[PDB]
């Protein structure tokens, strides 16, 4: 009915700003407080001032909240264009309030950017053009289009930067984890929104007659089932734009899924198994043992230290070593579970010496690799 | 002769061979399904469009296999079996190799856009999260005078994730570029002719400090070859390597070029401890910016010590109220009224004098050297006035030039 007006407002806002920039570049080519404002705006969006940390925290909350408002409006609608007076539609009112905030943030980021031409072509500038002008046209007419606003799912890709400006991602593996998960999730969610638009709108060169009414959630499921190359075909695309999008998606997202899943499995596999600390019992002596710890050195040690011909004494053994124990040594540690305990660490670290409560031990025993390349180096 | 580069040759060979093989295979399947099986008198046929064949072959190349479309002629099915054996290997090797090629392009390219009134400093040599974080924590420290110098890192590496974070946290005033001071094009990108200074950092923990100093001398040479008048400050690991850069034709200590030789300085600080037992600690604490920050678990000696670490050494102009005092009167005055420890002055050529005797007067606009907690403290020596401020009890009131 009227969707080309919502699309036009995004294009004329993009184009008129690009024209003003291009003629300004030509005028300044043929022919202070500005820099103070640029630096202030840059510090503000970088979260360097306290008001900057407030604005950065608001971008985090309102980007998530806007996306949840898109999930509601995408779940509770049938025709992609839909007649609704704005005074009645409560979601369209909070959506306007968030779009006003994102318009203020857009002008702040503009002020902050070094080259205005490249700024007007940044991905988030397109997310703003395809969302903010349409949300005002949704007041001037008594209807809404669930159009390009699925691009709000890309605003999630700001989150790793917010969690860097707020200095909370302190560790390189944890930075990599959050960048992986948020980029993967936001790309999957935005792709599902694009397929939802294409199948429900139908092919324009077939007068929109060829259409297929998927829910957003069916698109989201179908894109995971094709990302992973499972391809049940319980659901499939049938519009020509749907099928051409699925071909483009397969070429891109198989590489994303097939590299994401291994890298997350590495990151979540990295956490130490034998962490923690020795819980000292009310009347048991213990001995800390370290240096050369292996299945051979531990089995020969325990076979003598716990031998049946010794006097019956309830000493516990606490191994402290840098390695993860091998499968044969993990078995041996489990067979002696009642009286042998193992911790990842080194006697070179006072925190590891506290974890094994070495002040309360009888003794520390330091074993040697008798078969090393260099016994002066081992000593 | 338009494909001039081996990666770009490989890109075009990959894409065109992949696309042409996919398009021709789709054409062959389109012929087979629409013509039907000849040994069934062409009765077994299935009217696919070319575009449905093209889609179906991508969906089987990638091993997705929806089965919304499938081959049903015996020649179609036998072609799909042959296609699966060939094209799974093509797709599964093409997609990674394109992802490598498009992943190869440099992130931190481009050039420094010099603002209308901001000084900048180029920094290079050993750039890492550790060296940059210790550098920026002192160079941008809150106890320094407020000056809007920008820092421009130039280095060959892609920054690691921890360093990318640090560069984003300082986005307003720290910039980073991929490159080397060994290339005149990279020296132009950072506009080094318009910088105040170039700072060349060293890997103090390298395998070979003569090799690391040889690398840093060749950076100094490259900077000075590009433009002689850049102030170069370089960290050297070995003392004997200093002679090699004193002999550069365009090196000039009177123009402010300097070599921070950590071997010379280390042995000098500890040698002064032989003359005054703890002095290496007294003195090393003066040359790092630090603000005193109590925590209640500290013992008295640790609080006394840590308050002492809040000190640094600062240079500031003595006000006209000091004119024609002896250095002893100026030092008594700074200590007693201003709470500033004045210890030396620049006597107008001009020369530094440390604790000079009663024979030396403070001349007009004499630069003094102070030990103090912050640059905000020493300003008081510049604002002090013998009529306006001379009766003030609390030093926080000494301010605003006393006009
Ligand atoms: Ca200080
Ligand atoms: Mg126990
Ligand atoms: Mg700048």
């Amino acid at each position: 009915r009227q969707w080309y007006s919502f699309l036009a407002s995004s294009l004329v806002t993009f184009g008129s700003g690009l024209v003003v920039i291009i003629i300004y570049r030509i005028v300044l080519w043929l022919c202070g407080w500005m820099t103070e404002a640029k630096d202030w705006a840059g510090e503000l969006i970088s979260g360097q001032t306290t008001t900057g940390r407030i604005l950065v925290g608001l971008v985090f909350l309102l980007s998530i909240a806007s996306l949840i408002i898109y999930f509601i409006d995408a779940s509770t609608n049938t025709s992609v264009e839909t007649c609704l007076p704005w005074s009645s539609s409560t979601t369209q009112q909070v959506d306007l309030a968030f779009n006003v905030f994102f318009m203020i943030y857009f002008f702040i980021r503009f002020v902050a950017a070094n080259d205005k031409l490249w700024f007007w072509v940044e991905l988030f500038s397109f997310v703003d053009y395809f969302t903010i002008p349409p949300s005002f046209v949704a007041i001037y007419l008594d209807r809404n289009w669930l159009g390009l606003r699925f691009l709000q799912a890309l605003r999630l890709m700001s989150i790793p930067d917010i969690l860097t400006y707020l200095n909370v991602l302190k560790t390189s593996t944890l930075i990599r984890l959050v960048q992986l998960v948020v980029s993967f999730v936001s790309l999957w969610l935005t792709a599902a929104g694009f397929l939802h638009l294409l199948e429900n709108s139908g092919d324009p060169f077939f007068d929109f007659g060829n259409a297929q009414h998927l829910t957003y959630w069916e698109c989201l499921y179908f894109l995971m089932v094709t990302m992973s190359t499972v391809g049940f075909g319980d659901i499939f695309a049938t519009t020509v734009l749907g099928r051409t999008f699925v071909v483009i998606f397969i070429m891109i997202f198989i590489g994303l899924f097939a590299s994401f899943i291994p890298e997350i499995a590495e990151i979540l596999g990295k956490r130490q198994k034998y962490g923690g600390s020795y819980k000292k019992e009310r009347g048991k002596r213990h001995v800390v043992v370290c240096g050369y710890i292996t299945f051979d050195s531990v089995s020969n040690f325990l076979k003598d230290f716990l031998h049946k011909d010794r006097e019956d004494v309830d000493v516990e053994i606490v191994f402290l070593h840098k390695g993860l124990p091998g499968l044969e040594l993990e078995g041996l540690l489990k067979r002696h579970f009642t009286q042998v305990e193992y911790f990842w660490g080194s006697v070179m670290d006072a925190n590891d010496l506290e974890r094994v409560k070495i002040q309360e031990a009888d003794a520390c025993l330091v074993l040697a690799n008798k078969y090393c390349q260099d016994p002066d180096q081992e000593d | 002769n338009v494909l001039k580069t081996s990666t770009l040759i490989r890109l075009v060979q990959l894409v065109v061979s992949f696309v042409s093989l996919w398009l021709t295979a789709a054409g062959f399947l389109h012929l087979l399904e629409n013509s039907g099986d000849p040994f069934f008198d062409f009765g077994n046929a299935q009217h696919l469009t070319y575009w449905e064949c093209l889609y179906f072959l991508m969906v089987t190349m990638s091993t997705v296999g929806f089965g919304d479309i499938f081959a049903t002629t015996v020649l179609g099915r036998t072609f799909v079996v042959i296609f699966i054996m060939i094209f799974i290997g093509l797709f599964a090797s093409f997609i990674p190799e394109i992802a490598e090629i498009l992943g190869k392009r440099q992130k931190y390219g481009g050039s420094y856009k010099k603002e209308r009134g901001k000084r900048h400093v180029v920094v290079c040599g050993y750039i890492t999260f550790d060296s940059v974080s210790n550098f920026l924590k002192d160079f941008l420290h809150k106890d320094r005078e407020d000056v809007d110098v920008e820092i421009v890192f130039l280095h060959k590496g892609l920054p690691g994730l921890e360093l990318e974070g640090l560069l984003k946290r300082h986005f307003t005033q720290v910039e980073y570029f991929w490159g080397s001071v060994m290339d005149a094009n990279d020296l132009e990108r950072v506009k080094i002719q318009e910088a105040d200074a170039c700072l060349v950092l060293a890997n103090k923990y390298c395998q070979d400090p003569d090799q690391e100093d040889a690398a840093n001398i060749m950076r100094v040479i490259s900077i000075k070859n590009y433009h002689s008048d850049i102030k170069v400050i370089v960290q050297l690991l070995q003392y004997h390597n200093k002679a090699y850069l004193l002999n550069i034709p365009s090196w000039d200590w009177k123009r402010g070029d300097d070599a921070v030789c950590v071997a010379e300085l280390k042995l000098g600080f500890i040698a002064q401890s032989c003359l005054a037992p703890g002095f290496s600690t007294l003195m090393a604490n003066l040359f790092t910016m630090r603000s005193y920050k109590p925590t209640p678990e500290m013992s008295q000696w640790q609080t006394d010590y840590m308050r002492g670490t809040g000190m640094e050494m600062y240079t500031e102009y003595l006000s006209s109220a000091f004119n024609a005092l002896t250095f002893p009167e100026a030092a008594e005055l700074c200590f007693s009224k201003l709470k500033l420890l004045l210890l030396a002055i620049e006597v107008r050529e001009s020369t530094l004098a440390i604790n000079p005797g009663p024979k030396v007067k403070i001349e007009n606009a004499t630069q003094g050297f102070f030990i103090a907690e912050s640059a905000e403290e020493v300003k008081r020596a510049f604002y002090y006035c013998k009529n306006c401020h001379a009766n003030v009890s609390d030093v926080r009131q000494i301010k605003k030039c006393k006009c």
